[PDB]
Parts: C-alpha cells; sequence; structure tokens
C-alpha cells in the first residue's frame, strides 16, 4: 500500500492509497423550442375554441 | 397465497416445481411481466436482477446466484481456478487447463508432455493429439484440457463414464448434496488407439443416442455402483469417492461466496448446480465442469424437484431428509 | 476563496435545503438570526465557511442559497420558520400554481413565466461572489417543478455561465413516498435534457433512505422530516471539504476529477455508515474497521445495487470524527481481501481519504445519535446502472400504451421527446455495460 | 386554490345541499356562518370551498341553479339554507319537464348567460382558480341539460380550468320518467368531450346498497343522499385537508386520467351506514380496506372483477395506523394483482386524514378508474336503443327543435367510449 500527498492541517488531514496501477444549446435555441411549444398550445386551443364555436 | 413467475419454458426441473408448487394450493402462478410475485424462476440468459428486491411488502427470491457464472462457463472456471488462491494453480483435483482465443503458456507443458514422452492427449471445447491439430479446430473461444486416458473402467464392457451430483444452495448458503447420483455411461468399450471415433469417449446421453446394453438409458445409479465397487474393488462409493466429490463441491462453492452470496440484499437467492466428476483408475476424482441450469433423471425428477420445494422455497415461505448437508 | 452558490427547486429540493442549512450552521456555530459569534472578521473574510455564506457589516451570515418552486405553501414555510431570519427575502422565489406532476408544465408552460425572474435573483448572488466556482442544484426526479424547471434551469446557467461547475443532488423516485404516477416519465425527461449540463450528480434513492430509517433507526413510518435530516448528513458529509480547511476536494473541479472519469458516467453512489437511533439506551461505539467495512453493505447505500457484479471507476472515503490514517489503511487492507472490489482496467485500484477530526454534528432532538467516527464514501461504480433499468423499464411499461403523454403534449410538448429521452437513457444504460462487464 | 361549485337541477341541488351541510360540520361552520371549531386542521385550507365575508363569516362559494324555484326554495328553508350567497340563486319558472332539450336548447338557453354572470364574479375573486365541481343528474332536464350547457360553456371561458362533475346515473329502479336514457345518452355524450374528471354515482348501486346491505325495505331520495354525502366528503378530502398528500383538481385529474375519454371513476365507501342508526364496532384497518374494494360498497352498479383498475385512489379518515394501512394496502395489490394493469407502475396511492366524518371513527374512501365502469354505459345504451328503435318519445325533442341524427350521434359516441375501455381489459 502507498500513501501518497498526504497533507496535514488542523481540521484534518488527506491522503491517497494506491493498490494496484492501471492494466451546449444557446439561448436563441432555448428561446426557440420555448415558444414553438406555446405555438403548439395555442393551435390546440384555436382547435379547441373553434369547435366550441360549431 | 403466495405468488411466482415462469419466465423458462424449457425448464423440465422447474416446470415440475410449478406443478409441485400449484398442487399446495397455496402458490398462484402470475404472468411471466408481473411484477408482484414472491419466486422468480427466471430465464438463463439475461436474467434481471437489478429490478429484484424492491417491491414493497413482498418478499422476493430467485432461483439463480447472479455471478455464479463465473463457475458454470468452461472459460471462467478455468480462469477461477487458476487466479483464486482458495483453489490456486496447484490444484490437485482439476486437470490441466488453459485459456485459448481463436498459446504460449499451453505449449510449454506439451513441449515438455513431449519432452517427458508421457501422454500427450488434450481434449479442447474435439479430442486429439500432439499438439497443433487442436489449435486449427479452434480457430474453424474454447479451452484445452488433459484428456484423462487411464479412466475407471466398469465391468463387463470396459465402459468409459462421468458422473452427475445434483447440488442445492439455498438463501442461507447451506449447501446441499443430493443423496442421488447417476453415472452416464458409455454403452462402448473404451478404446484408446484413436480419439476420431469418439463414440466411447464422450459420454454424453446425447452423443449416445450400442445404447441401453447394460442399464436402462446408459444410467447406473448409486444403488448398483456402490454394489459393484464392494464385489470388485472390495471398497465402498462413500470412501473412495463420495469423499473427494464432497470436497471439490464444497471447495467451489465456498471459493466464491463472497462474490455471490445474498446474506445482506434486498433480494434472495437459491440456485440448483450439476457438478460432473470424472473417475480415474486408481479412484481419484476430477472436475470436468459445472453445470448452472442442469436437467434430472425420469427417476429422480419426482424426489429432487419435491426437495428443492422443501429445501430452497418453502424454507422463506412456509406453507400452512434427502440431502447431504456440506458444512462449513 | 471561491464562492458556491445552493439552489433548491421543489418541495423535495427546498425542504431538504431546510435540512442542509439547519446542519450547516450547527458545524459552524451559526445562529438562527446569522450571527456567528466564532467569526471574528465581521463584515467580510475569505474563510472556508465563507464559501456557502456571505457576511453584512451586521454581522450576520447569509447563506448563498437560493429557494424557486411554482407554488408558494413549502417556501412560505422557510419564510416563516425557525430560520427566516437567516435567508433574504430576494433569494425565496414563489410562483401561484405548480407543474402539477408534469415535467412538461414545469419545463415549458409555467416554466417559462419564471426562469427569468430566477436567473436575475441568481445574478444578484453571483455579484457578490469575487470568484464563483458554480452551483449546487438540490431536486427530484419526480416532481413537476423538480424535474421540469430544473432541466430548464440547467439549460440556462450552462449559458449565463459556461465556465462554472454544476453538481446535482437528485432524489430517485419511490413508490414508497412518491405522490405521482407518472414519475418515471418525469424522471427520464429531466435525466435526458440535463445529462450534458450536470458535471457530477449524486443520486439519493427515497426506497434506499426509506430502508435505512425503518432499519436502523427504528421508525415504522418514516416521514420527509426524518429522510431530510439523514440525507442533510450525507450531503454535509460531501460538502465538508468545501466548507472546511483540507486538500481533498477543495473545489466543485475536483469532484470531477476525482470521482468521473467519463463525462456521461457522473453519478457516483454514496455510502454512508454509522446510523444509529438516538433512542438506543446502550450502543457500543464502532471502529474505523467497521464503518469502512460497512460502506461495502448495499443496505448503507443512497441506491440499493450490488457492487460486486460492476466495476469500480474511483473512490473517496470521507471520515469524520476520531480516525487517523494508519487505521484506515489497516481498514483496507482486511476489506480488499474480503470482498469483490474491481476497478476498470484502465484506473488504478485505490482510494482517496478524507479526515475532518470534528465528529458528525446531529441536531438536537433529530432521530439520529452521536456516533465518535463516522464516513462517507463515494464511489463511481457500473452497478448504479441498475437504477436506471428499474426506471427505464416503468418508462417503458407505461409508454407503450402512451398512457398519461396527452398531459404532456397538452402542455406544447412532442411525443418524440419522449422517445428522443428514452434512446439517450439506452444509450446511458449501454455506457455502463461496455465500462462494467 | 379556489374552487367553484355549481349544482343544477332538483338531483343537483338535494345532493349538493347535502354536501355542504356534511362539509360544514367537518370544518365547524354552523348554519349562519359562524366558525365554532376546536382544531385548526379545519381551517387551513377552508378558503379552497368558501369565502370569507365581513365579521369573519365563511360563504360557500357554491352557485344554485334550476330552472324551478320549487327545490331551491326547500334549500333556501333548508337547516344550511342561510348559508349560501343570496345572489348566487338563479333561477326560471317554466322547468324543463324532464327535458334534455329544454335544458340544453331553448329553456336553459334564456338563463345560461346569468348563471355565467355569477360563475364570473366568483372567477374574478379568485386568488387561484383550480376548476369547477358541478352536482347534477344526467336523467332530468334542468341538471342534465342545461348542466351540460353550462360545462360547455365554462369550457369556453375558463378553458385552462379543471371540469369536475359529480353525476347521478338513472335507474328503473329508482325512476322519474321514461326518457332517462335518452338525457342520460347525450349528456354523457357531452360529459367525455367537456369535463376531466366525472364521479359515476348509479342511483341503482344507490337502490341495491339501501336494498341488499342497509336492509330498507323502502327507500327514499333522502336514503340515497345520504350515501351520496358522505362518498363526497370522503373524495373531497386530501382538497379540503392538509397531509402527506396535498392535492388540487389537476394532479387528481394527472395522476388518475392515462388518456382523456376514460375520466369515469367508480367511487367507493366503507364502512356502509344508514341515516338514524349509528352502529358501535369501530372496523379494523383490515376490514376497512377489505370493504372499500368490495362490489358491495361500490357507488356505480359494476362488478370490478369483470374489468381492470387503471388507477385507483384510497382515502382513509380516522387515527389509524399508517404502517397497518400501508400492509393492508400492499396486501390487497399483491392478492388481486390481476385486476390492476400491468402497463402502470404502482397505481395504487393511499393518502390518510386524522379527522373522521361525523358518526364514525374510523372510514375509507375510494376512487376506482375501473373498465368495468362501461357495464353501466352497457346499461343505459341497451335502454336506450329499445326506445330509439322505434323513436318512441321523440316527439318531447323534435318538438324542442332537435333532428333524430343528433340521437345516432350520441348513441355511437358512448358505444365508442365503451369500445375503448374495453380496448384496455383486454391489454
Ligand atoms: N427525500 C425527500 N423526497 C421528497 C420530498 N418531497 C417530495 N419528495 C419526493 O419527490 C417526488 C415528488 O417531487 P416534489 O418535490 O414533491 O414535486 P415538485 O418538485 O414540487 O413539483 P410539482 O409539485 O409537480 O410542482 C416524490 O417521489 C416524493 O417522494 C422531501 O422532502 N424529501
Ligand atoms: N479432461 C477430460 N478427460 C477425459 N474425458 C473428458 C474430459 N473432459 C470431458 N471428457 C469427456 O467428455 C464428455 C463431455 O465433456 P463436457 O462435460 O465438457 O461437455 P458438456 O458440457 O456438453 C456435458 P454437461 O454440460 O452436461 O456437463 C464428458 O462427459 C467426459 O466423458
Ligand atoms: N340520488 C338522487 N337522485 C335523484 C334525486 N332527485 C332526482 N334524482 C334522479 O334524477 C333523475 C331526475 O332528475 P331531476 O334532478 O329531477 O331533473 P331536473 O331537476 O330537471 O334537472 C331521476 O332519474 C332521479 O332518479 C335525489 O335527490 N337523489
Ligand atoms: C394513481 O395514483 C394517484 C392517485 C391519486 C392521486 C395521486 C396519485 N397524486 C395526487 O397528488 C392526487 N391524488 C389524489 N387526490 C385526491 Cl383529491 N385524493 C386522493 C387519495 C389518494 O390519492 C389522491
Ligand atoms: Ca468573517
Ligand atoms: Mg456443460
Ligand atoms: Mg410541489
Ligand atoms: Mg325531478
Amino acid at each position: 500500500m502507498e500513501v501518497i500527498e498526504l497533507n496535514k492541517c488542523t481540521s484534518g488531514q488527506s491522503f491517497e492509497v494506491i493498490l494496484k496501477p492501471p492494466s451546449d444549446p444557446s439561448l436563441e435555441e432555448i428561446q426557440k423550442k420555448l415558444e414553438a411549444a406555446e405555438e403548439r398550445r395555442k393551435y390546440q386551443e384555436a382547435e379547441l375554441l373553434k369547435h366550441l364555436a360549431e | 397465497m403466495y405468488t411466482f413467475v415462469v419466465r423458462d419454458e424449457n425448464s423440465s426441473v422447474y416446470a415440475e416445481v410449478s406443478r409441485l408448487l400449484l398442487a399446495t394450493g397455496q402458490w398462484k402462478r402470475l404472468r411471466k411481466d408481473n411484477p408482484r410475485f414472491n419466486l422468480m424462476l427466471g430465464e438463463r440468459n439475461r436474467l434481471p436482477f437489478g429490478r429484484l428486491g424492491h417491491e414493497p411488502g413482498l418478499v422476493q427470491l430467485v432461483n439463480y446466484y447472479r455471478g455464479a457464472d463465473k463457475l458454470c462457463r468452461k472459460a471462467s472456471l478455468v480462469k477461477l481456478i487458476k487466479t483464486s488462491p482458495e483453489l490456486s494453480e496447484s490444484c490437485t483435483w482439476f486437470p490441466e487447463s488453459y485459456v485459448i482465443y481463436p498459446r504460449e503458456v499451453f505449449l510449454a507443458a506439451y513441449n515438455r508432455r513431449r519432452e517427458g514422452r508421457e501422454g500427450n492427449v488434450w481434449i479442447a471445447k474435439l479430442i486429439s493429439s500432439e499438439a497443433s491439430e487442436l489449435l486449427d479446430f479452434i480457430d474453424e473461444v474454447h479451452v484445452i484440457q488433459k484428456y484423462l486416458e487411464k479412466p475407471l473402467l466398469l465391468e463387463p464392457g470396459h465402459r468409459k463414464f462421468d458422473i452427475r451430483s445434483w447440488v442445492l444452495v439455498d438463501h442461507l448458503y447451506n449447501i446441499y448434496l443430493y443423496r442421488e447420483g447417476v453415472l452416464r455411461t458409455s454403452s462402448e468399450p473404451y478404446n484408446s488407439a484413436n480419439f476420431q471415433d469418439k463414440t466411447c469417449h464422450l459420454t454424453n446421453h446425447c452423443i449416445q443416442k450400442n445404447y441401453g446394453r447394460y442399464e436402462e438409458g446408459n444410467e447406473m445409479f448409486f444403488e448398483e455402483f456402490n454394489q459393484y465397487l464392494m464385489d470388485a474393488l472390495n471398497t465402498t462409493l462413500e470412501n473412495s469417492i463420495l469423499l473427494q466429490i464432497k470436497h471439490i463441491i464444497r471447495s467451489c462453492l465456498m471459493c466464491i461466496e463472497p462474490a455471490i452470496s445474498t446474506k445482506h440484499l434486498h433480494y434472495q437467492s437459491f440456485q440448483l448446480f450439476g457438478f460432473d466428476f470424472m473417475v480415474d483408475e486408481e479412484l481419484k476424482v476430477w472436475l470436468i465442469e459445472v453445470n448452472g441450469a442442469p436437467a434430472c433423471a425420469q427417476k429422480l425428477y419426482a424426489e429432487l424437484c419435491q426437495g428443492i420445494v422443501d429445501v430452497a422455497i418453502s424454507s422463506v415461505f412456509p406453507l400452512a431428509s434427502i440431502f447431504i448437508k456440506l458444512h462449513h | 476563496m471561491r464562492e458556491c452558490i445552493s439552489i433548491h427547486v421543489g418541495q423535495a429540493g427546498v425542504q431538504i435545503g431546510n435540512a442542509c442549512w439547519e446542519l450547516y450552521c450547527l458545524e459552524h456555530g451559526i445562529q438562527p438570526d446569522g450571527q456567528m459569534p466564532s467569526d471574528k472578521t465581521i463584515g467580510g473574510g475569505d474563510d472556508s465557511f465563507n464559501t456557502f455564506f456571505s457576511e453584512t457589516g451586521a454581522g450576520k451570515h447569509v447563506p448563498r442559497a437560493v429557494f424557486v418552486d411554482l407554488e408558494p405553501t413549502v417556501i412560505d414555510e422557510v419564510r416563516t420558520g425557525t430560520y427566516r431570519q437567516l435567508f433574504h427575502p430576494e433569494q425565496l422565489i414563489t410562483g401561484k400554481e405548480d407543474a402539477a406532476n408534469n415535467y412538461a408544465r414545469g419545463h415549458y408552460t409555467i416554466g417559462k413565466e419564471i426562469i427569468d425572474l430566477v436567473l436575475d435573483r441568481i445574478r444578484k448572488l453571483a455579484d457578490q461572489c469575487t470568484g464563483l466556482q458554480g452551483f449546487l442544484v438540490f431536486h427530484s426526479f419526480g416532481g413537476g417543478t423538480g424535474s421540469g424547471f430544473t432541466s430548464l434551469l440547467m439549460e440556462r446557467l450552462s449559458v449565463d455561465y459556461g465556465k462554472k461547475s454544476k453538481l446535482e443532488f437528485s432524489i430517485y423516485p419511490a413508490p414508497q413516498v412518491s405522490t405521482a404516477v407518472v414519475e418515471p416519465y418525469n424522471s427520464i425527461l429531466t435525466t435526458h435534457t440535463t445529462l450534458e449540463h450536470s458535471d457530477c450528480a449524486f443520486m439519493v434513492d427515497n426506497e434506499a433512505i426509506y430502508d435505512i430509517c425503518r432499519r436502523n433507526l427504528d421508525i415504522e413510518r418514516p416521514t420527509y422530516t426524518n429522510l431530510n435530516r439523514l440525507i442533510s448528513q450525507i450531503v454535509s458529509s460531501i460538502t465538508a471539504s468545501l466548507r472546511f480547511d483540507g486538500a481533498l476536494n477543495v473545489d466543485l473541479t475536483e469532484f470531477q476529477t476525482n470521482l468521473v472519469p467519463y463525462p456521461r458516467i457522473h453519478f457516483p453512489l454514496a455510502t454512508y455508515a454509522p446510523v444509529i437511533s438516538a433512542e438506543k439506551a446502550y450502543h457500543e461505539q464502532l471502529s474505523v474497521a467497521e464503518i469502512t467495512n460497512a460502506c461495502f453493505e448495499p443496505a448503507n447505500q443512497m441506491v440499493k445495487c450490488d457492487p460486486r457484479h460492476g466495476k469500480y471507476m474511483a473512490c473517496c472515503l470521507l471520515y469524520r470524527g476520531d480516525v487517523v490514517p494508519k487505521d484506515v489503511n489497516a481498514a483496507i487492507a482486511t476489506i480488499k481481501t474480503k470482498r469483490s472490489i474491481q476497478f476498470v482496467d484502465w484506473c488504478p485500484t485505490g482510494f482517496k481519504v478524507g479526515i475532518n477530526y470534528q465528529p458528525p454534528t446531529v441536531v438536537p432532538g433529530g432521530d439520529l445519535a452521536k456516533v465518535q467516527r463516522a464516513v462517507c464514501m463515494l464511489s463511481n461504480t457500473t452497478a448504479i446502472a441498475e437504477a436506471w433499468a428499474r426506471l427505464d423499464h416503468k418508462f417503458d411499461l407505461m409508454y407503450a400504451k402512451r398512457a398519461f403523454v396527452h398531459w404532456y403534449v397538452g402542455e406544447g410538448m412532442e411525443e418524440g421527446e419522449f422517445s428522443e429521452a428514452r434512446e439517450d437513457m439506452a444509450a446511458l444504460e449501454k455506457d455502463y455495460e461496455e465500462v462494467g462487464v | 386554490r379556489e374552487i367553484v361549485h355549481i349544482q343544477a337541477g332538483q338531483c343537483g341541488n338535494q345532493i349538493g345541499a347535502k354536501f355542504w351541510e356534511v362539509i360544514s360540520d367537518e370544518h365547524g361552520i354552523d348554519p349562519t356562518g359562524s366558525y365554532h371549531g376546536d382544531s385548526d386542521l379545519q381551517l387551513e385550507r377552508i378558503n379552497v370551498y368558501y369565502n370569507e365575508a365581513t365579521g369573519n363569516k365563511y360563504v360557500p362559494r357554491a352557485i344554485l341553479v334550476d330552472l324551478e324555484p320549487g327545490t331551491m326554495d326547500s334549500v333556501r328553508s333548508g337547516p344550511f339554507g342561510q348559508i349560501f350567497r343570496p345572489d348566487n340563486f338563479v333561477f326560471g319558472q317554466s322547468g324543463a319537464g324532464n327535458n334534455w332539450a329544454k335544458g340544453h336548447y331553448t329553456e336553459g338557453a334564456e338563463l345560461v348567460d346569468s348563471v355565467l354572470d355569477v360563475v364570473r364574479k366568483e372567477s374574478e375573486s379568485c386568488d387561484c382558480l383550480q376548476g369547477f365541481q358541478l352536482t347534477h343528474s344526467l336523467g332530468g332536464g334542468t341538471g342534465s341539460g342545461m348542466g351540460t350547457l353550462l360545462i360547455s360553456k365554462i369550457r369556453e371561458e375558463y378553458p385552462d380550468r379543471i371540469m369536475n362533475t359529480f353525476s347521478v346515473m338513472p335507474s328503473p329502479k329508482v325512476s322519474d320518467t321514461v326518457v332517462e336514457p335518452y338525457n342520460a345518452t347525450l349528456s354523457v355524450h357531452q360529459l367525455v368531450e367537456n369535463t376531466d374528471e366525472t364521479y359515476c354515482i348509479d342511483n341503482e348501486a344507490l337502490y341495491d346498497i339501501c336494498f341488499r346491505t342497509l336492509k330498507l325495505t323502502t327507500p327514499t331520495y333522502g336514503d340515497l343522499n345520504h350515501l351520496v354525502s358522505a362518498t363526497m366528503s370522503g373524495v373531497t378530502t386530501c382538497l379540503r385537508f392538509p397531509g402527506q398528500l396535498n392535492a388540487d383538481l389537476r394532479k387528481l385529474a394527472v395522476n388518475m386520467v392515462p388518456f382523456p375519454r376514460l375520466h369515469f371513476f367508480m367511487p367507493g365507501f366503507a364502512p356502509l351506514t344508514s341515516r338514524g342508526s349509528q352502529q358501535y364496532r369501530a372496523l379494523t384497518v383490515p376490514e376497512l380496506t377489505q370493504q372499500m374494494f368490495d362490489s358491495k360498497n361500490m357507488m356505480a352498479a359494476c362488478d370490478p372483477r369483470h374489468g381492470r383498475y387503471l388507477t385507483v385512489a384510497a382515502i382513509f379518515r380516522g387515527r389509524m395506523s399508517m404502517k397497518e394501512v400501508d400492509e393492508q394496502m400492499l396486501n390487497v395489490q399483491n392478492k388481486n394483482s390481476s385486476y390492476f394493469v400491468e402497463w402502470i407502475p404502482n397505481n395504487v396511492k393511499t393518502a390518510v386524514c386524522d379527522i373522521p366524518p361525523r358518526g364514525l371513527k374510523m372510514s375509507a374512501t375510494f376512487i376506482g378508474n375501473s373498465t368495468a365502469i362501461q357495464e353501466l354505459f352497457k346499461r343505459i345504451s341497451e335502454q336506450f336503443t329499445a326506445m330509439f328503435r322505434r323513436k318512441a318519445f321523440l316527439h318531447w325533442y323534435t318538438g324542442e327543435g332537435m333532428d333524430e341524427m343528433e340521437f345516432t350521434e350520441a348513441e355511437s359516441n358512448m358505444n365508442d367510449l365503451v369500445s375503448e375501455y374495453q380496448q384496455y381489459q383486454d391489454a
């Protein structure tokens, strides 16, 4: 067991033990998809009010 | 009632366990994809162990041990025995085996095998001599193993055989050995002159399709085989063979226990194993392989499957011995 | 010193934030009014706790936290609670109607109204930071706000703070305490949208916290208060290195470096021990080896799974209490011989240890007993993919019939986003199997 | 999160007046609107159903609609009649004569605009309106015909609010006229399209419960409304009281309705009790759970074993072990998992409230979205066709401007609803 990078202080200490070595969308695109969903909501509500108008 | 599901219709063993469970009147079978089960007789390939033990109000149990394939595949069994200190490279009951990918470590043993001028017959899975012939067969993953040239031959017949022992490991990791074994014999006399003709070497029930000459179905059970050992060799099955078998079964399972045990898991596991042994000319037992989904013999289906329900299922789900417990 | 801003979204996020900040104040000696008598640098300073707390001239220590919920009743309990003076009113944000357990309602419909307001309040805290390193996001997978609005917030934070790390504390859904039947939908949808915007995510299965409270605290029907006090202890152990002096995990970047080799596989499994009941009259205190050995029992993990049938990529041990390096290495030597610990071949087999001498702080009157030493293990094991398997299976059963999909499409979402998110999860499950099998 | 209550017609106002009597007592409000209670759980969500007026008075957010003054005068003279805001009384004079056409197209059309004025006045004072709940029968004229006319017009003015209804289904066992299958089929057509949640309260089930179970030889409408007001109190428990499940009308619809047209719930209640007769043994939690799933406690005459449960919601009221509730609820799901669809995981959610209903120490209310509800609509489609194949009694409707084609369209849409429920019973 190799104990490396041992650092000590008043609060505590830390170290590493080794046992074996190895063998975004932009703001424009966000605003577009948020408004594309609102358009699909508006369309579904329009088709509802048109149906209720008939 | 208790509930269970069946995800392997091809299982002859647990088909009889379904009938036995249903006959109690306290077990209701559900559909394959119903998650509200107590017991799962699961599939052999890609069993969803990750979805077990997450249903509130249901103690779940499955008839397979996750990770036990390390012991039930020929390639994995060799690697486990060679690397585990519990068994170690100098394991006296496992034949020399090497994993070959379609080498250098194997050629050294074969080259000294030619140097020693001793038997250099190796099996790969199919039986060959010398060396390089077997490799071309593999290319056209396999394991090569030392073929036991001096096996115990039953008389009359001069016949080869293998021994199958059925072992049950319950949810507490108790190791149970069915008192009834079977000898899958070869109806053809053993010929060591040529191995291309393998009807007398491969003792499998399917290879035998001279079949049926000495006992029904080429199956010699322990009652008759024990009497033969007394008459012919002045010994018993318990002393000459069965002690080594119980030692091998216990050694293999205790090795992989920390990796497969479900002692503190959210679900529980049991599993039936099929150990295949090879007895040589000096009454020494050799482990050929372990089987994860083994079939039984028709004579023993009714008794063994009844014991699986009693010891593995009813122990966790009680209702309203044929096993030898290997202690550890 | 570099500052961290915490963000709590939805009911699960806000109530867990209350538990963590209550615990932080007890650990740093800060009172409900924000006064810290031990702090001798009045009105400023760059100590380690200033990572999580700002300072006013009057001596108040204000958390660098913002609470957001699309509905007011949970945050209203914060505005009038024991720590009402701790927070400024501008960092507590509420709407009027919630997402109704609907991801698409929280992401598109209601989320669009309030996203610009939250980012401004977040900007207010960030302008007080001489060197922001990133954010800690607390939310649930199953909630309509916790899933929907978080994914929208995580998208925008990558835009306005492209150089900042972002860590998640997520509540994996469990039917024993879940409130909605569509939580598998919300879970997959938010994980797909957030996967590329999070650098390290600590999942917490409520099923695991529930059974731990039943098993080790003797509580027959644990409540959110019970769960959240235990969760805050784990979260406190994880963040303790940011709030205290040390050399391990001193910034958010070090969490990704020490725990996340592959960006997508960034879900470390957290294991914590010991959990001891305060009602237990007689208790034999556990040693270093006993509590380190407990880190490899699945019954102590934040997610129930079997690490023996996976492969490790990283492993940290965070000790709190009377621990010394000699006892740790002695414990690791025994455990390596008795347990299946397989590392991936392209990684060194080893542990990064951090020790804090101050024993775990327990809230007065809580369910947890005071112990002499405790440990939280952070291990990036492929076995955590079992939770994705469970989650995707429930997703597949419902979506095959298109059950409840009309509620999401009616909010402006497209049915294709379902299968798009599920395809990403199918890739994530495949990456785990590549690395671990 | 306010809810606007509407009661239309004779049945709508009689079960509606009884509903307000029952929940006012549960919240500690007297017939004069003064709160004289003891616990503060009674007032924490009191604004969902009540407006706070001058002098700390509570006015029900209720609107009373009828085309006759008869029943609505009985309500104003009733025990709790003075609690209702007098401006919310909107009534005509001619009545509807058990005629869907009079309520929907002619007589009700004259009055529907003044009702919507009171609706609008109550909605404008709302901090955040969840939606509406309507109480009505489907067999009469006002509550059936005008009720669905209101729902259509409320959905036009508040398209993003939840429409919930308590709908009483007609039965020849408790029949006023022969045209009830006509009015019900025309009304169910409207409910399938313009509501989010409908509680199917079958008068046949209420009669069988009063006859077979409660041992009442000749039940009255007062005996039937006792079961209704107890069920209505139980299903609205999680909306009126605080708990781990703090719910609104939208969350209930999101979690109970996997497909928009399949939103007709089987209400259930346990223990079944009759008026003026109190039983003294409190039920154990296993008994509450056993009875609430028993068909004999269902308020819709459908055999739940003839179908499968899509979603189930349950409420337990009283002081009891919530652990024992979880075990028993899981015990029902695990011993009868064939009657719960497997393609909706964990489709049974249970909620507990500490306040029990009046006269009981423990109670259990059941809300089931089962495909067995098709039996109710099949029953009404048979009684419809028996008359319509001969065009019998159709002159009452064609005299008000209706065409035979509108009846054919309603008959077809209901048969489509039945076959749609059958689609998920086989899956
Ligand atoms: N551990 C824990 N889990 C919680 C808590 N509150 C809710 N949950 C879980 O989170 C899921 C529901 O998410 P919520 O946070 O309640 O929903 P939300 O974020 O407010 O979203 P909406 O209510 O739909 O607007 C369920 O699985 C709950 O079990 C909590 O305080 N602690
Ligand atoms: N090392 C060896 N030496 C001698 N004979 C061997 C041998 N290995 C195998 N055999 C013979 O070959 C037969 C088949 O070998 P093997 O057991 O590997 O195949 P298999 O897996 O199809 C049988 P099962 O699956 O039922 O256990 C054995 O029954 C035995 O008779
Ligand atoms: N359960 C119940 N059903 C009723 C009541 N009054 C009428 N009904 C039923 O409703 C139908 C008549 O509807 P009704 O309300 O009188 O018509 P409307 O006043 O014109 O809207 C018949 O099928 C009755 O069985 C009542 O008080 N309780
Ligand atoms: C199928 O799973 C469900 C079912 C029902 C609900 C929920 C999930 N979750 C909610 O928030 C609303 N809801 C509920 N609503 C209301 Cl008024 N009473 C109850 C009683 C139990 O559940 C309730
Ligand atoms: Ca300071
Ligand atoms: Mg084999
Ligand atoms: Mg919420
Ligand atoms: Mg009438």
